[PDB]
RNA sequence: AAAGACCAGGC
DNA sequence: GTAAGCTAGTATTGACGATACTTGAG
DNA sequence: CTCAAGTATCGTAGCCTGGTCATTAC
């Protein structure tokens, strides 16, 4: 079926439905919360249960059982009352969960273990079902630890479900969860001039792999080279196996003879630091690759191991470099809370059993197990990891990273949203990495390249595209069904040879072959396609390896792709505004990781792309989903230089003062700054249109003009109208809290007197609301008793009118007050400000509006910048939105007269389908207008008609969060 | 390329007799010897632009001033000779002066 | 590396004839370019026939290419050979009365990627290994001897790494000269 | 820069100070009454001079930087030639007042 | 008090 | 008393200058 | 019977001002 007949704008409508649908199925923050509800639902008792059973000996065992955990509730009377987070902020109380086991013991109840951090709008939290207390602008996704908000930052690791090839010995690794698990073989001199010989690192023990060979079962050297499968040729690899021989045979005097070099390994294992609990053949069923079932396979599996080296080694293979995303995988809140989870349940184990192995030693006289348990354990540890950052390392025991857990910004909803969405890559020193800080191809519509910080965690720190995903791990068991595609078994003689066959890795594990692959491939992504096969399972076909590989754990980054062999079957269907269930039901849209991309075509977004030539697979949703969601917003974003994209992306979006909540009076934050009138852009990009949100932009449209004005606006400064900032352009509100504690002697009260300035305290020691309060008053009073007090005063710059006062308490007898103040503040001489593309300043001059220079309908600026700034700082998209804009607000002067004037204005300025300059300039020659975008203007103070013509149009501008009041010290 | 023991199947190490010109194959395993098809025993592999171009030598041929120059010889004659050769792709001749 | 590097300036006009300075210059950079046997060979092909003669195979265009014979290769070995034989004379006692022997075609042809005739080879042996054993033979023919044969330099001198011809002309007028001429 | 040395070789103790002072401001409430500005005509080059920067890009540059990279360091020639080319662009660019 | 840890602005 | 259960036991992102050791041989 | 040297480690590797927090009880 030709797609022609289906039509451009069709297409283009049907990819804004359903990037619609994806948000509103999915939103912003589902990798949060999908690991979360995954940590509760499956991970906890996999850890309680992998834990495993204990008995302490000086008999008595211990079992734990099924693990429950309930709502977070309250217990401040004998009532059981609700908590909600808002509580947990206001009485700076942690918001957390109770987790109780059963245990079963030994020599049978539920005994309370501890409170876990309950993660907003999730499972176990209360607000899930315009509710007493909720913003509207808010989602979930942070933790009230102590009465702060805390995020996750997701942490980086390498994918330890495959081989690593190395080349500093030319080494090739296996590894596993246990750390008795790692396998390595090396290729090289244990030593003139000897040749390469191969060896394994096996439980701490160096053994050569001949030996490990004869022990696994072969029984001929031309099996074993049957095993390897050289592929012919190559004088090295048969120099370096009839070395491995002929060393094998140097150390044990016949091990090819029955059970000698089983003996041997049984000693060399044997004599090792910390022997292991076992002999050698439950060694062998037990800490040699498991998920393997005979040791037919496993010497499969070491031949299969040895191909790889001698291929990486011959250059028909590359080492495997930590900067391709393939290698690696993302951990989030199940991953972490996992890992921290153990440490502090060992450590409760450890404390119970020598409290226990005394009152034994002491006859039974044992106690109910309430006792022998501490319970602050967990909730102890839990809580500290959350409000000191230190979490535990990856895989260094007794050891503490420091990047994971950030504070939640609340400037603007838009640094909330992005806090939530980042990841990041730890290194040891910074300041020597790779690659690391460089964008690499692999990050292709799942990391943003345009935006990072410039600091010391440049490039380290990542920020997700918007149509990214983070998949989780699938529970049902995969492998059964994979036989109904093609698959046969790994059948058990060490005898047969499998030339031409592909092999198949699930995970890692080698489980079987299939003859055919360009059929089996084919047939498992059709079977995806109908929903019975897991919608997150990623299967990579791989023609120069001769592989099949299958992966299906949680930390892989997916996003979404039209299937084009599927796509004609819209046409025939209804155009309702799609769910994304139905459109993944039938095949038009699939899910895709990094790894199976390498196997697509994939036309640029642009159904222009796909339609004029069909020699794709699959097709974007939108090419500007490919940048982070501050980042996909901007408007031509690809018309300026990349320094000024990360400074608007990055920083001065965080900045800027706009909207800040829809509930502000249960919200005693440090400072919070609002505008009067907010406004949102005039131009609709593709991703604004999607979301739907207003709270992405915090700022004013102002017409600009490009002009010079007496000298005044030189080095980055700008002018600004007198007139527009007193009828109300960028007047900002702004409150600021004060808080102080007790205990449950010093107390609240009046002080008594006027040891600093008391004019407006009440007996309680807080003043009334709507006080003048002056820089030098006491907005708290803490009245020490009979005296010698320690109140609160104002600063030497803090002012404003009490906007509330309100007082809490804890739950362990402690008392908290906070005071808020209210100022309002218009455009002072040094206040900062900036475009939406990174062209910051500082106001230098406020003209009257009488003395700008105004065009023929009376119009004058708001703001006033240099021509100079143009030529140097290479961000010409500010002259091209405000080319845009002023095309869109005018009305049409219907020079037709028809009845359609408005239907053809241009207002989109997506990222890189931006409209051609001819469009922007047709539309400002339909308004009425030059099409250069200038136009002619009269001096304000002496009536003449200046010679230049000068650029006007108004440009979205921001207040930034730096003030000039702010910033006057003296010592 | 190796060959293997005929009934052990091992590898063979060539243990040519010293009584005559034999040069048999060997097991370290069992008792079996055998004399040789092929009288190699040991093949190996090995190994497991960078030159001045001129500025302003014209093209008799071509439009291109660029032809890079190297010193080689025959090898009938004794001695060097400077070699040209245009740089241009479609061009690709070899002439002396 | 920049301390053992050194720039080389040239003399003025041949005779007045055009193109007669970088003449010179590829006359001293061929005098001084090092290239060894082992950018030359192609294999090393043990024989059996005292008993064990070893065959490194060459390749015949390379050496036209930069004007070598293979007299020149035999005395470029055994003077390298006799000198590192008696400098440093410890553990280097397996050069007692090994043997050298050259020839334009050898044709032993081992078992993969024949070229028919005229394989240049250049066939060595030893004499004071009386082995009872052919094994451990093999091991100093082809862990000592095949080592320190591929090494040896044949043409240029073994001190010089690398000599490189620039053009210089930066338009910075002799960089590094202060007064000669315009 | 020679009439203020002129001037603070042989005027004064401030008359140097004195004439930035006085020629400053008339500067300025010179420029005033005119204004000075730039419009989208400015950043336009034409279709052929833009044609003309592709064609000798996709001539000249491109089958070079295919050759020259492919060796090492020393040949910056590859600068020299893109700045011939954005000299041409800087040509045809500043026809704009 | 003193150090850690974080963030921002510059260089 | 905490040494950071025992914890590995080398079995995973840094990479250079700067100082200090176990050879042969005049 | 000592230089050099081939490792064997040590230790610093951006730096400075701001504002902030949250700081093991045994
Ligand atoms: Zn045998
Ligand atoms: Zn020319
Ligand atoms: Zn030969």
């Amino acid at each position: 079926v030709d797609l022609r007949d289906l039509g451009e704008p069709f297409l283009q409508s049907f990819c804004k439905k359903a990037a619609t649908s994806f948000f509103d199925e999915y939103g912003l923050v589902s990798h949060q919360l999908n690991s979360y509800n995954f940590f509760i639902e499956h991970g906890l008792q996999s850890v309680f249960e992998s834990s495993g059973e204990m008995l302490v000996e000086p008999y008595a065992t211990v079992k734990f059982g099924e693990v429950s955990v309930d709502k977070p509730t309250l217990y401040s009377d004998d009532k059981e009352l609700v908590f909600l987070p808002w509580h947990a902020r206001l009485q700076n109380m942690t918001y957390s969960a109770r987790m109780k086991v059963n245990v079963d013991v030994e020599v049978t109840q539920d005994i309370p273990i501890g409170r876990i951090p309950v993660m907003v709008k999730s499972v176990l939290c209360n607000t899930t079902e315009y509710r007493k207390g909720e913003c509207a602008f808010d989602q979930g996704g942070y933790f009230v630890i102590k009465g702060a908000e805390k995020v996750f930052i997701a942490q980086e690791q390498i994918c330890t479900k495959r081989l690593w090839i190395s080349n500093s010995p030319w080494t090739v690794s296996y590894r596993s969860e246990t750390k008795r698990n790692r396998f390595i073989v090396r290729l090289s001199e244990n030593q003139k001039r000897k040749e390469k010989v191969l060896t394994v690192y096996f439980l701490s023990t160096e053994i050569p792999v001949w030996v490990l060979f004869f022990a696994l079962g072969v029984a001929s050297d031309k099996e074993a080279v049957d095993l390897i499968a050289f592929d012919g040729g190559d004088a090295s690899i048969t120099n370096s196996v009839v070395a491995s021989i002929q060393e094998a045979d140097s150390v044990c005097e016949d091990f090819r003879h029955g059970r000698n070099a089983l003996a041997y390994v049984e000693q060399q294992i044997k004599g090792t630091k910390f022997p292991p609990g076992e002999s050698v053949d439950e060694c062998l069923s037990l800490y040699l690759f498991p998920g393997l079932k005979s040791l037919t396979q496993k010497a499969r599996f070491l031949g299969y191991m040895v191909k790889c080296l001698f291929s990486a080694y011959a250059g028909k293979r590359k080492c495997e470099n930590r900067d391709n995303f393939r290698n690696k995988r993302i951990e989030l809140a199940g991953e972490l809370l996992e890992r921290e989870l153990r440490v502090h349940l060992a450590h409760a184990r450890r404390t119970m059993t020598k409290a226990m192995q005394r009152h034994l030693t002491g006859d039974g006289d044992l106690k109910p197990i309430e006792h022998y348990l501490d319970a602050s354990i967990i909730t102890n540890g839990l809580s500290r990891a959350f409000s000191t950052g230190a979490w535990c390392h990856p895989f260094r025991k007794m050891e503490r990273v420091s990047g994971v857990v950030a504070n939640l910004g609340r400037a603007n909803p838009l640094q909330s949203l992005i806090d939530l969405r980042r990841t990041r890559q730890q290194v040891l020193y910074t300041g020597r990495v790779g690659d690391a800080r460089y964008p690499h191809p692999s990050h292709w519509g799942r990391l943003c390249f345009l935006s990072t910080p410039d600091g010391e965690n440049c490039g380290l720190v990542k920020n997700l595209s918007l149509l990214g995903l983070v998949s989780t791990q699938i529970m049902e068991p995969v492998v059964e069904e994979l036989f109904d595609s093609g698959m046969e078994e790994l059948m058990d003689d060490t005898s047969t040879p499998l030339s031409g066959k592909h092999k198949v890795l699930l995970n890692g594990d080698w489980v079987g072959v299939c003859s055919d692959s360009d059929y089996f491939v084919a047939d498992l992504k059709s079977r995806r396609r109908q929903s019975e096969l897991p919608r997150q399972m990623e299967i990579k076909l791989d023609k120069d390896d001769k592989e099949v590989r299958i992966f299906t754990d949680a930390g892989r980054l997916l996003r979404p792709l039209l299937v084009v062999e599927n796509l004609h079957k819209l046409k025939q269907s209804k155009p309702s505004k799609y769910t994304f269930e139905h459109l993944l039901d039938q095949g038009i849209l699939e899910l895709i990781g990094i790894e199976e991309e390498e196997d697509c075509t994939t036309a640029w977004g642009t159904k222009q792309l796909l339609k004029q030539q069909k020699s794709y697979t699959h097709c974007e949703l939108d090419l500007s989903f490919l940048l982070g969601v501050s980042c996909a917003i901007v408007p031509f974003a690809n018309h300026d230089h990349g320094r000024r994209v990360l400074y608007q992306s990055q920083k001065h979006c965080q900045q800027a003062i706009g909207f800040c909540s829809t509930n502000p009076n249960i919200r005693c934050d440090t400072l919070s700054q609002q505008l009067f009138y907010p406004q949102r852009p005039l131009f609709k990009t593709m991703a604004s249109e999607c979301l739907q949100k207003d709270v992405l932009f915090n700022g004013q449209n102002a017409i600009v003009a490009v002009n010079v004005h007496l000298g005044f606006n030189q080095e980055d400064s700008i002018v600004m109208n007198k007139a527009s900032l007193e009828r109300g352009m960028f007047r900002s509100e702004q409150i600021r809290s004060y808080k102080a504690d007790v205990d449950s002697v010093v107390q609240f009260g009046k002080t008594h007197s006027k040891i600093g300035r008391v004019d407006s305290l009440d007996d309680d020691g807080f003043p009334f609301v709507g006080a003048n309060m002056h820089s030098g008053d006491i907005v708290i009073g803490r009245c020490t008793e009979s005296g010698t007090d320690h109140s609160v005063k104002l600063k030497h710059t803090e002012r404003g009118i009490v906007q509330k006062v309100v007082l809490s308490s804890n739950d362990d007898g402690k008392n908290y007050a906070t005071v808020s103040l209210r100022q309002v503040r218009s455009p002072c001489l040094g206040d900062k400000f900036s475009s939406m593309h990174g062209q910051k300043g500082v106001l230098g001059y406020i003209e009257e509006q009488e003395n700008f220079a105004f065009t023929n309908q009376g119009i004058v600026p708001d703001i006033v910048i240099n021509p100079h700034a143009f030529p140097s700082r290479q961000t010409p998209g500010q002259l091209l939105e405000a080319a845009l804009s002023k095309g869109i607000a005018c009305p049409m002067q219907k020079k037709k007269g028809k009845s359609d004037a408005y239907s053809k204005v241009t207002r989109h300025a997506t990222p890189f389908s931006t409209p051609s300059v001819d469009d922007i300039t047709d539309q400002l020659h339909r308004a009425g207008f030059s099409r250069s975008g200038n136009e002619r203007v009269y001096n304000g103070r002496t009536g003449e008609m200046m010679r230049s013509l000068i650029f006007m149009g108004p440009n979205f501008y921001q207040r930034l969060i730096h003030m000039s009041e702010d910033k006057v010290k003296f010592r | 390329t190796m060959k293997f023991c005929r009934e052990c199947n091992n590898i063979l190490y060539p243990k040519e007799d010293r009584e005559q010109s034999i040069l048999l194959y060997a097991c370290r395993n069992c008792d079996h010897q055998e004399a040789a098809d092929d009288n190699c025993v040991y093949r190996n592999e090995v190994h497991h632009p960078t030159l001045p171009r001129t500025k302003a030598v014209r093209c008799a041929k071509c439009q291109h001033g660029e032809a890079v120059f190297f010193q080689a010889t025959a090898r009938g004659e004794e001695g060097m000779t400077l070699f040209f050769v245009c740089c241009n792709p479609n061009c690709g001749h070899r002439w002396r002066e | 590396t920049n301390d053992r590097r050194v720039i080389l300036y040239l003399n003025e006009c041949r005779c007045g004839k055009k193109y007669c300075q970088e003449n010179s210059a590829y006359t001293v950079r061929n005098k001084l370019k090092k290239v060894s046997l082992k950018d030359t060979a192609v294999e090393f092909l043990v024989e059996y026939r005292i008993c064990l003669h070893g065959h490194i195979h060459l390749n015949k265009t390379l050496l036209e290419g930069w004007n070598i014979s293979m007299q020149d290769i035999l005395q470029r070995c055994e003077d390298a050979i006799n000198s590192l034989v008696q400098k440093k004379k410890k553990k280097a006692e397996d050069f007692k009365k090994m043997n050298l022997s050259v020839s334009e075609c050898c044709s032993f042809r081992g078992p993969g990627s024949s070229k028919d005739s005229d394989m240049p080879c250049l066939m060595f042996s030893s004499y004071n290994a009386t082995d009872p054993d052919l094994e451990r033979t093999l091991d100093v023919l082809c862990n000592t001897i095949y080592p320190v044969l591929l090494e040896t330099v044949i043409k240029g001198d073994p001190r010089i790494a690398s000599a490189n011809i620039i053009w210089n002309s930066p338009e910075t007028t002799t960089w590094i000269r202060s007064l000669h001429a315009s | 820069n020679g009439i203020v040395t002129g001037i603070m070789v042989e005027k004064g103790p401030k008359e140097a100070l004195a004439f930035f002072d006085s020629l400053q401001p008339l500067l300025m409430e010179h420029l005033d009454p005119q204004g000075f500005s730039l419009s989208l005509e400015d950043l336009s080059m034409s279709r052929e001079d833009m044609g003309v920067i592709h064609n000798l890009i996709v001539r000249e540059i491109s089958p070079m930087v295919s050759r020259l990279r492919l060796s090492y360091e020393d040949e910056l020639q590859l600068e020299n030639s893109i700045q011939k080319v954005k000299e041409v662009a800087a040509n045809f660019m500043l026809k704009s007042y």
